[PDB]
């Protein structure tokens, strides 16, 4: 019954969510993880320009 | 009475320094760009020198205003008026005179499209600024202060960056002549109980309880929008944010 699936869905997200644990394990360079953004790659497309401010 | 000092290094060569470098300036084309420059920095950085020898000769035991010179309005000499510092002026005159030649350095790259208008605009606020930290007056005092707003409004509306200058410098312009003007109330009432607005005379006439509030009152209006004070702050974030640098 496609109409029941949407029920128990619904009931297991809930359930999901409401016994989730609190302080859930995260690989370290995943998002969230104790190593995410730490000396990342400088971007491409960047430039530094030299004689900026010259008076002529 | 003719209060003339004695000594070499005096206020009044330094409140001509930046009157000279603006006299100059006006005759010299602005297709001279290299010679405008130059003359504006070197005049700025030659009153800042000034001002530091009259920090030099300064006498840190004395309450008696320093360096005091007179100088004359009327052959009547009933109005006579006087220019000295303190210790509590001299270091503010030290900060204009150090101010002023940063104000022209930043604006160095864009000279070309500034021009002479942009070093005498700055030349005058300087010259007229330290006349206000140094008068003995109440009147002078109105004078030069409200005399600041012209040149500061066209740096406002001419080299701001956005169109919101505009009414920055409208706001800015119309606050400060509002205190001014109350100021000037407060003068008056003055004068008329003295009959003078020397600061070195009125700080030896005791005036009554209820008078010292009212003229404390106008004294307040006026000072209180240049603090800023709540609540005739609000002109402050439009006029200094959509200044040029420099402004």
């Amino acid at each position: 019954d496609v109409d029941r699936i949407d029920k128990l869905i619904a009931h297991g997200e809930a359930e999901y969510n409401k016994w989730r644990h609190p302080d859930p394990y995260i690989v370290p360079w995943a998002p969230g993880g104790s190593k995410f953004c730490r000396n990342p790659t400088p971007p491409a497309g960047i430039e530094i320009v030299y004689n900026y401010g010259l008076e002529d | 009475l003719e209060h003339f000092c004695e000594c070499y290094f005096n206020l009044s060569g330094l409140i001509l320094c930046p009157v000279l470098g603006s006299i100059i300036l006006l005759f010299i084309p602005n297709s001279r760009i290299r010679l405008i420059r130059l003359i504006g920095l070197c005049a700025s950085l030659i009153t800042f020198l000034y001002s530091l020898v009259l920090w030099i000769q300064f006498d840190s035991s004395t309450a008696k205003f320093q360096f005091v010179e007179s100088l004359r309005w009327l052959p009547y000499e009933n109005i006579n008026f006087y220019l000295g510092i303190d210790g509590i002026s001299l270091f503010f005159v030290i900060l204009t005179t150090f101010l002023i030649p940063i104000c022209i350095l930043v604006g160095w790259s864009g000279m070309r499209s500034y021009g002479k208008e942009y070093i005498i605009a700055f030349l005058i606020c300087e010259f007229l600024m330290i006349a206000v930290f140094c008068m003995l007056d109440l009147l002078l005092f109105y004078v030069f202060f409200e005399s600041v707003l012209i040149p500061m409004f066209i740096i406002i509306g001419v080299w701001g960056s956005r169109q919101r200058k505009i009414k920055a410098a409208y706001q800015f312009f119309l606050y400060t002549l509002l205190g001014s003007l109350f100021m000037l109330l407060a003068i008056l009432l003055i004068l008329f109980q003295t009959g003078t607005t020397d600061l070195q005379i009125l700080l030896t006439t005791e005036f009554s309880e209820r008078r010292q509030i009212f003229l404390w009152i106008a004294f307040f209006a006026s000072f209180a929008v240049k603090v800023p004070m709540v609540p005739v702050h609000i002109w402050l974030p439009e006029a200094h944010v959509e200044a040029p640098t420099a402004g």
